[PDB]
RNA sequence: GUGGGAGAGGGUGGUGGAAUUCCCGGAGUAGCGGUGAAAUGCGCAGAUACCGGGAGGAACGCCGAUGGCGAAGGCAGCCACCUGGUCCACCCGUGACGCUGAGGCGCGAAAGCGUGGGGAGCAAACCGGAUUAGAUACCCGGGUAGUCCACGCCCUAAACG
RNA sequence: CCGAGGGUAGGGCCCGUGACUGGGGCGAAGUCGUAACAAGGUAGCUGUACCGGAAGGUGCGGCUGGACACC
RNA sequence: CGCGGGGUGGAGCAGCCUGGUAGCUCGUCGGGCUCAUAACCCGAAGGUCGUCGGUUCAAAUCCGGCCCCCGCAACCA
RNA sequence: CGGGGGGAACCUGGGGAACUGAAACAUCUCAGUACCCAGAGGAGAGGAAAGAGAAAUCGACUCCCUGAGUAGCGGCGAGCG
RNA sequence: GUGGUUCGUGGAGCCAUGGGGGAAUCUGGGCGGACCACCGCCUAAGGCUAAGUACUCCGGGUGACCGAUAGCGCACCAGUA
RNA sequence: CGAGCUAGCCCUGGCCAGGGUGAAGCUGGGGUGAGACCCAGUGGAGGCCCGAACCGGUGGGGGAUGCAAACCCCUCGGAUG
RNA sequence: CGAAUGCCGGCAUGAGUAACGAUAAAGAGGGUGAGAAUCCCUCUCGCCGUAAGCCCAAGGGUUCCUACGCAAUGGUCGUCAGCGUAGGGUUAGGCGGGACCUAAGGUGAAGCCGAAAGGCGUAGCCGAAGGGCAGCCGGUUAAUAUUCCGGCCCUUCCCGCAGGUGCGAUGGGGGGACGCUCUAGGCUAGGGGGACCGGAGCCAUGGACGAGCCCGGCCAGAAGCGCAGGGUGGGAGGUAGGCAAAUCCGCCUCCCAACAAGCUCUGCGUGGUGGGGAAGCCCGUACGGGUGACAACCCCCCGAAGCCAGGGAGCCAAGAAAAGCCUCUAAGCACAACCUGCGGGAACCCGUACCGCAAACCGACACAGGUGGGCGGGUGCAAGAGCACUCAGGCGCGCGGGAGAACCCUCGCCAAGGAACUCUGCAAGUUGGCCCCGUAACUUCGGGAGAAGGGGUGCUCCCUGGGGUGAUGAGCCCCGGGGAGCCGCAGUGAACAGGCUCUGGCGACUGUUUACCAAAAACACAGCUCUCUGCGAACUCGUAAGAGGAGGUAUAGGGAGCGACGCUUGCCCGGUGCCGGAAGGUCAAGGGGAGGGGUGCAAGCCCCGAACCGAAGCCCCGGUGAACGGCGGCCGUAACUAUAACGGUCCUAAGGUAGCGAAAUUCCUUGUCGGGUAAGUUCCGACCUGCACGAAAAGCGUAACGACCGGAGCGCUGUCUCGGCGAGGGACCCGGUGAAAUUGAACUGGCCGUGAAGAUGCGGCCUACCCGUGGCAGGACGAAAAGACCCCGUGGAGCUUUACUGCAGC
RNA sequence: UCGAUGUCGGCUCGUCGCAUCCUGGGGCUGAAGAAGGUCCCAAGGGUUGGGCUGUUCGCCCAUUAAAGCGGCACGCGAGCU
């Protein structure tokens, strides 16, 4: 939980370390396991598609596992717990008997040297993985597939978790972190257990430069900007907002839903968050 | 002070070179104008 | 010490049923609520009353006492674990090892505070209805903190026998 | 050398004093309401929180220093 | 100087727009209930409608002048 | 066996403006213009009537003259034709 | 739903076609300016086709065309410095 | 036709004299029922301090047909981010 | 053609005027020559020395070297040159690139998309200042040299012979292979000292023949060894994974090592050997050649940021790829092939001169500007790349000579006074390094702090402590301690090196910005809140394909406000926006065909067309304030007066709460009172009558921070009373070179009038010989810019919206 | 005067008018003296330093013989700010 600093600078004072004890493993990863990435903000086109955005810590890609059922049956020991900078959560490395390696999401409360199997088969444990239709009610859960044999989409962020409310035909239902109620198809692989590094909301960045480390550049708002830029910006002095509040491009963004309506998708949701 | 022009023979070979006209239309037809005016040079003389 | 006892004593983890609220489904119609009487509110966009389903939170009816336990604050569905105090019996050990206690340390109802969660019912503040001379009240309809949980503070009380 | 003392500098404490400000005491017959004393006309008091011209109200918990009709 | 709304029983408001009649709350006065006062009940009274012209048959009402009232504007310099 | 790329202008096809004019400006004009693309050649296009359009008439296409600034079209405006 | 024509939605036919529907083979089908009858014209949904036409890098001939501030930007080692 | 200037991002390299301050942690002693803690040492944190290179451009003077189409002198900001 | 600030060209005026481009600086002797301040040589003097010296990369493109040249180019001169003419000059298997690898990106069989042109896209390919790879020290030329020569090493191909082995790849596996800060041990680079080794010579001017002075005391080097390091377990069994196959790698188990013990790689050292090798003196050099010599060639110390190197720790932001390389097997081959060693042979292309912090590059210039990497010695000052002087090396900045006015710039100093200067201490000055003493409010406990304020500071002799390296010894080097003394105005003796305090505003803070008039209180910022988004996410770019988002998944991502932290952030949902609403109303195409029309003999063809069913939207019903926003008026009242806790009445969706308030907001206004001052429109503290504060366009505070803006004191001053003197660079004079804007023409005076209303030019009068030089700016409505303000134009453009009308989007 | 007549204040340098602030000279006085009042003459000379504000102006402090008012493109930016 949390490392602080005294405030030997300013800034120092507020600003939050992370707790890496959970780290059994440091400065690997299993270099069989991972390739590298880039981007800038940037797409194709050159043009910068997401705005504030580069610097930033070099980063390797370890490629983790969302797809637990490829490997049906055969057990895994837990050989590390280590440092994913890709992602809010930790990943597990973990030993099959196959002597194949592959890297997980590390649930909370998976300890190395444990063992894990995924599979209609498996025992409802934490780190193990199953179709949703074997996992008994209530069970929290976490990095759920959306649909079968696509992959682990749902609650894989630090401290998610996800539970079974009950069953319906081919489906079984499930809550989101979101709070959203859904159906999630039977077949879907999930894994018993919640994310954890749940602390991870309690980080504090604390000064400006942490910010940048994170590869997140400055965000300037509309409001103070001129008009050709955006809808909010000139005459100044400072200003209200002057009409409802808009994005740079125009729409609203305060209670606009933009959530397409017409989507097949929605036969599927029960409720809120989004 | 610093100026417009920092010269590097390689930046001008791959900007307005002879091949770099040759790939896209507007500059093929760079040299199409350049040729029928007569131009002693169709494109930059680069070292 | 030995052997035995009663008990909501404290901590952790589970778990059960009644009820309230909301959501879905069925059925069904012209009211329901609420009061001193009303009004605000809710209701033909199908309410209330009825059955079926699901979600969730809080509190534990009878037993219950005019009872029990703890130093106090306090403690009440059921189950397990860890753990305190205390009474009895037998006269077995030590041999004054006692009492009290300025300071110190720790505990300490409710409210309140901090960071997370959770939020059904309740409900300061707030709003509306009514009463009144007026009502920043009492009654009625709404209702957010809070109430619950983890950690951390605060350290008050008709903390009373 | 030490040395009354003078000088320059920075603190401590104590008295007096100050536009204004806070509440307090006192003052034969001022204005506003009725909180308490009798179930005081909402039992009261209470720690705490919020609110309100004012006494006070309400929440939560607490104390009694409060309780012959009747369902 | 400018534009806009205004001035009505003691107070505060309607009525004027669209001519004919002046209305609502409080206050005031008379009576009542009460030991008494207020509350409350029953009754009354009070106004020429800023002012001076003008229009009409008839003017709070429509038009003009002056007096005041509130508001707005007074920029480039 | 063929294609590819180049050619002053000219030609056909795919796309296609604005200034301007309307003494402001939207329809309208400029204008199917400028320009970009593809193709063709020494030409290119067109071409042998499911045509004209009142005469029981003319007979493929293209180019000039005329018909004619006529029929018309038109914020029935400017103007187009 | 549009484009073309003089046709700007107009009585708007004709020619073309992006969408929907969707025939017949001579007694069949298209047109003559919405539509109807009559009377005429013509035979769509395959293709090719000289010449009369356009142009001028190039060669020639000619000029009430210029004569070095003209005439091409260049009379000259100019699309150059 | 331009990102050989300037702006951001991407890939891959390089640069930052010297000094100063002394965070967590560790160790040891004290403390206690076990703690929290306390002190000493060690330690070497930081959009920390001073200040060159480097990067700036605060104030003033000079320049003003300039050395210069933004320069010069003095001073001044940052200087492991 | 006379006018167009016309066009092209020529030539004037300013005018022998301003300048001649860093204030590092010059003097003489000799030489050459038609000609010399300016070329060559010597001597003296000055300037650079973390450079203004040397090397590399860009870029430049013969500028390089030499002979002959001086018309132009050179800011003067030129006999010189980077200039003209000519001739010469650049040498590589090992240095850099390429017959290697891959990075972003580019391109692109497959594939996808797009009217056309074209856009995309896996693999592949291309792409380097990154990965990989074999050369070090001298010498030589006028001019190239890791290139040629000398010497000692080395690499890859081809072929052969010997030995060895299941050989074999593009396929599997390993490796390559990685951050930032701190950093150990050993070395090396470099450097200082030496009484020791080698060396021309020197005794000056009072002294010194000296353990004097001055110069030098190295460099490369295979094998072997030695020291310091890097990397690295061995064997068996099992095996289902590493898209086939493995004997390899992964995983489980068993067995010995824990250690560099071995094996292995690299650094230094030493190494057969090769080579350097000063002062000074003679000569002769754009330059360097003999001797010194047969040179010496050694000890000590200092010591990297470099090396061993994948070293070590710690920390969080979590730190390229591919080949080379090794291994493993597959076909296929086992005659082959590969492996190790030796040997012969073969080893291509391109760069290579010269400039390179600049007179050769970017700035029109031989421009005080800009330009990436490496070396960058000595001493002294705490250290240091700082500063002063100085080595090697390089330079005196391509107009000079005089004079010693005003004035200007840069600098020095001043009686008494000390901010009186002024918008303002602007500017200058004070302060200044190190050590020691000491140090307040306040505080988020870190700070505030270099707070403040002080004391010390040199040289000499005497005694003494610990460290490093040697040995536990001296010597060398480092850090000190105590005592007695000497000198001056003064010891950080020159140079580099904070003035301080009180107190308000605003922004928490470090950061960022208007290149080139604003660095700020603006932007950003951690952090808070709202909102959207279930993932083929929302959102963005694109016609599409596709991409970003994100190889992310609600502890995430997008949008928007607010802006550390503290304490807080009230009321109104009437309008607007959004959100919810399965009824209702209306609503387009379409469905429907009541009825009506055209025409036909007619069958028919054809055209209308009411009911009714029929989306979104709008209306309607609610909700919603960290959504757009909004948060009253009049009148009365208390036993002095005042004032109004209280009441009355109109309107509202609701009437501004807490805080704060003459404010970055207050008009009246220099409000009133207090404070500070002799005096205070500012400043601070109050009051509240807030024109016209007020709670996330956030309210009130807040330690710390600030080249922000305001107020006050101490200190100190030429800021001032109030000026004076002095220095240098201009200005002036002489020789050389010689511009500019401007310019109707000029023979160009004052006053009072006049005049288109401000006259050298008209009237009257006055004054006035001709022509310059140095000076000052009153005038020529002086120059410059076809006024930016203002208006006009049915002129433009950027911006906004409940203007109009479209369009994308939904 | 818009093909440019730079705008407040300050500083510097002045010069002029007199409707005189002082000094000289006078008349009247409700002028005893001294000291004032008020008007007349008179432009020779003189007319302070400082606090506040950008200020002109004004208020204020300490003095003075006095602490004058105007004009000169609200004199003066090819003179400075
Ligand atoms: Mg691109
Ligand atoms: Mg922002
Ligand atoms: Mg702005
Ligand atoms: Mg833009
Ligand atoms: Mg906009
Ligand atoms: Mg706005
Ligand atoms: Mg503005
Ligand atoms: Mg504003
Ligand atoms: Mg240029
Ligand atoms: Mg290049
Ligand atoms: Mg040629
Ligand atoms: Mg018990
Ligand atoms: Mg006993
Ligand atoms: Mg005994
Ligand atoms: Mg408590
Ligand atoms: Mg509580
Ligand atoms: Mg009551
Ligand atoms: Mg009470
Ligand atoms: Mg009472
Ligand atoms: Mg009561
Ligand atoms: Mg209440
Ligand atoms: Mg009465
Ligand atoms: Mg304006
Ligand atoms: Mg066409
Ligand atoms: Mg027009
Ligand atoms: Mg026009
Ligand atoms: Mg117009
Ligand atoms: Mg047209
Ligand atoms: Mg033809
Ligand atoms: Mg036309
Ligand atoms: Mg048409
Ligand atoms: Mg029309
Ligand atoms: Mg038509
Ligand atoms: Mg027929
Ligand atoms: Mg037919
Ligand atoms: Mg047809
Ligand atoms: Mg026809
Ligand atoms: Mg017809
Ligand atoms: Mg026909
Ligand atoms: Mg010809
Ligand atoms: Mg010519
Ligand atoms: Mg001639
Ligand atoms: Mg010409
Ligand atoms: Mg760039
Ligand atoms: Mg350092
Ligand atoms: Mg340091
Ligand atoms: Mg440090
Ligand atoms: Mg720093
Ligand atoms: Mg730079
Ligand atoms: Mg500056
Ligand atoms: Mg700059
Ligand atoms: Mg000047
Ligand atoms: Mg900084
Ligand atoms: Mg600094
Ligand atoms: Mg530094
Ligand atoms: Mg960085
Ligand atoms: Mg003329
Ligand atoms: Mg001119
Ligand atoms: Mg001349
Ligand atoms: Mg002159
Ligand atoms: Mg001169
Ligand atoms: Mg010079
Ligand atoms: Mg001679
Ligand atoms: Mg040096
Ligand atoms: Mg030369
Ligand atoms: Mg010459
Ligand atoms: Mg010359
Ligand atoms: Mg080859
Ligand atoms: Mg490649
Ligand atoms: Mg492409
Ligand atoms: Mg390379
Ligand atoms: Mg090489
Ligand atoms: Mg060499
Ligand atoms: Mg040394
Ligand atoms: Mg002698
Ligand atoms: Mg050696
Ligand atoms: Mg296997
Ligand atoms: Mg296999
Ligand atoms: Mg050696
Ligand atoms: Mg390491
Ligand atoms: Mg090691
Ligand atoms: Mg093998
Ligand atoms: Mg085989
Ligand atoms: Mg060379
Ligand atoms: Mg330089
Ligand atoms: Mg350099
Ligand atoms: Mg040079
Ligand atoms: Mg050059
Ligand atoms: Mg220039
Ligand atoms: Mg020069
Ligand atoms: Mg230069
Ligand atoms: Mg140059
Ligand atoms: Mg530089
Ligand atoms: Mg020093
Ligand atoms: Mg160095
Ligand atoms: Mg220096
Ligand atoms: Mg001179
Ligand atoms: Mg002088
Ligand atoms: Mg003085
Ligand atoms: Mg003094
Ligand atoms: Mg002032
Ligand atoms: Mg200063
Ligand atoms: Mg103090
Ligand atoms: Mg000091
Ligand atoms: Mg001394
Ligand atoms: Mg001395
Ligand atoms: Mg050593
Ligand atoms: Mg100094
Ligand atoms: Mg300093
Ligand atoms: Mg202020
Ligand atoms: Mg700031
Ligand atoms: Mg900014
Ligand atoms: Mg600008
Ligand atoms: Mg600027
Ligand atoms: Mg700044
Ligand atoms: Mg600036
Ligand atoms: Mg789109
Ligand atoms: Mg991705
Ligand atoms: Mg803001
Ligand atoms: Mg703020
Ligand atoms: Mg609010
Ligand atoms: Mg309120
Ligand atoms: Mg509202
Ligand atoms: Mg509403
Ligand atoms: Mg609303
Ligand atoms: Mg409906
Ligand atoms: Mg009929
Ligand atoms: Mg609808
Ligand atoms: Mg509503
Ligand atoms: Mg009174
Ligand atoms: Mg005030
Ligand atoms: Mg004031
Ligand atoms: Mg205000
Ligand atoms: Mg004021
Ligand atoms: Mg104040
Ligand atoms: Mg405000
Ligand atoms: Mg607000
Ligand atoms: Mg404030
Ligand atoms: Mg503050
Ligand atoms: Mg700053
Ligand atoms: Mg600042
Ligand atoms: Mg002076
Ligand atoms: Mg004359
Ligand atoms: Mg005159
Ligand atoms: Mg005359
Ligand atoms: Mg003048
Ligand atoms: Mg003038
Ligand atoms: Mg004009
Ligand atoms: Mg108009
Ligand atoms: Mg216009
Ligand atoms: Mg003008
Ligand atoms: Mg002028
Ligand atoms: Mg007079
Ligand atoms: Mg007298
Ligand atoms: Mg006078
Ligand atoms: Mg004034
Ligand atoms: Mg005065
Ligand atoms: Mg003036
Ligand atoms: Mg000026
Ligand atoms: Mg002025
Ligand atoms: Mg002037």
């Amino acid at each position: 939980a949390v490392k602080k600093f005294k405030p030997y600078t300013p800034s120092r004072r507020f600003m939050t370390v992370a707790d890496f004890s959970e780290i059994t493993k440091t400065e690997p990863e299993k270099s069989l396991v991972k390739p590298l990435k880039k981007t800038g903000g940037r797409n194709n086109q050159g043009r910068i598609t997401v705005r504030f955005r580069g610097g930033g810590h070099k980063r390797l890609y370890r490629i983790i596992d969302f797809k637990r059922w490829d490997k049906v049956g055969i057990p895994a020991k837990v050989a590390a717990i280590e440092y994913d900078p890709n992602r809010s959560a930790r990943i597990a490395l973990l030993h099959y008997v196959d002597g194949e390696k592959r890297y997980i999401i590390a649930p909370d409360g998976l300890q190395v040297g444990q063992q894990v199997v995924a599979g209609p088969d498996a025992p409802i444990q934490v780190g193990n993985a199953l179709p949703l239709r074997f996992i008994p009610v209530g069970t929290v859960v976490h990095a759920v597939e959306l649909e079968p044999k696509k992959g682990a989409k749902l609650a894989r962020a630090a401290g998610t978790s996800a539970q079974i409310q009950g069953r319906e035909g081919d489906y079984v239902i499930l809550r989101l972190p979101s709070g959203e109620l859904r159906k999630v198809h039977g077949e879907c692989y999930a894994t018993v257990g919640a994310v954890g590094n749940a602390d991870h909301k309690n980080i504090v960045l604390g000064k400006a430069g942490r910010s940048r480390w994170l590869g997140r550049r400055p965000h300037v708002r509309g409001a103070a900007m001129n008009p050709v830029d955006h809808p909010h910006g000139g005459g100044e002095g400072r200003a209200p907002r002057g009409r409802p509040p808009a994005s740079p491009w125009g729409w609203q963004t305060k209670g606009l839903k933009t959530r397409k309506r017409r989507k097949p998708s929605s036969r599927f949701i029960i409720a809120r968050r989004k | 002070m610093k100026r417009t022009w920092q010269p590097n023979r390689r930046k001008r070979a791959k900007t307005h070179g002879f091949r770099a006209r040759m790939r896209t239309p507007g500059g093929r037809k760079v040299l199409k104008r350049r040729r029928q005016k007569g131009r002693w040079r169709l494109t930059p003389a680069v070292r």
